[PDB]
């Protein structure tokens, strides 16, 4: 739930996976979290760190 | 019933390129589990590529890195898959899925994609 | 520097009604001088109105009486405004500055608003 204050969760793979198994990289109903920012100076005037 | 419409599949020369397009008839307009799967003759249906609906993110299998590109949009409610330098082994019928939230899988009909010099 | 965003403007038939939004991301949460400003073509910038952050005080200029009512949202940290009786000289660009502790009239880019029958 967007993490607790003093959480320190540096996990990887998939968040609790779910009812769907790993299935190699992701499978059907899965994705890989921890994606790089890649923010651009023009894509979002307020959407940038 | 969740009807999936597919188009663009057909015969292509080796090393060629096509433009697949699979649209969805709404499907609650919210799903986080779609992907592209093909079933080669005499082979079990494996994973090829996928795309996330919550963003413009892309994801591909290890064997289709770079050569295959997938792009989706919210206004037209579809996803265009572009192939490059198709191999003879790539000859298989693709399938586009749509996994509704808290619901089982949804599958369409697919289109035959033949990669040969004939 | 401060970030101000303005949207929703454009052509409107005379005597229309517009609902523009000024989403102020943050803003030191010490606002005392929230107000909008206009710049008519070939005409110097002049005061329009102002809304207090600690109260419902909404002062208005003589030329916008009745037809102009501005409001904010302490929960949303935004600034909305409603218009009536659009007349051709109202064709101009508007802005929504943010005046706060040190922060001057945090100026933005505004939006073009057109009042014509074309």
């Amino acid at each position: 739930s967007n993490l607790k204050p003093f959480e320190r969760d540096i996990s990887t793979e998939i968040y609790q996976a779910g009812s769907t198994p790993c299935n190699g990289v992701e499978g059907f109903n899965c994705y890989f979290p921890l994606q790089s920012y890649g923010f651009q100076p023009t894509n979002g005037v307020g959407y940038q760190p | 019933e969740v009807q999936l419409v597919e188009s663009g599949g057909g015969l292509v020369q080796p090393g060629g390129s096509l433009r697949l397009s699979c649209a969805a008839s709404g499907g609650t307009f919210s799903s986080i589990g779609m992907g592209w799967f093909r079933q080669a003759p005499g082979k079990e249906r494996e994973f090829v590529a996928a795309i996330s609906w919550d963003g413009g993110a892309t994801a591909y299998a290890d064997s289709v890195k770079g050569r295959f590109t997938i792009s989706a949009d919210n206004s037209k409610n579809t996803a265009y898959l572009q192939m490059n330098s198709l191999k003879p082994e790539d000859t298989a019928v693709y399938y586009c899925a749509k996994e509704d939230v808290g619901k089982p899988f949804d599958w369409g009909q697919g289109t035959l994609v033949t990669v040969s010099s004939g």
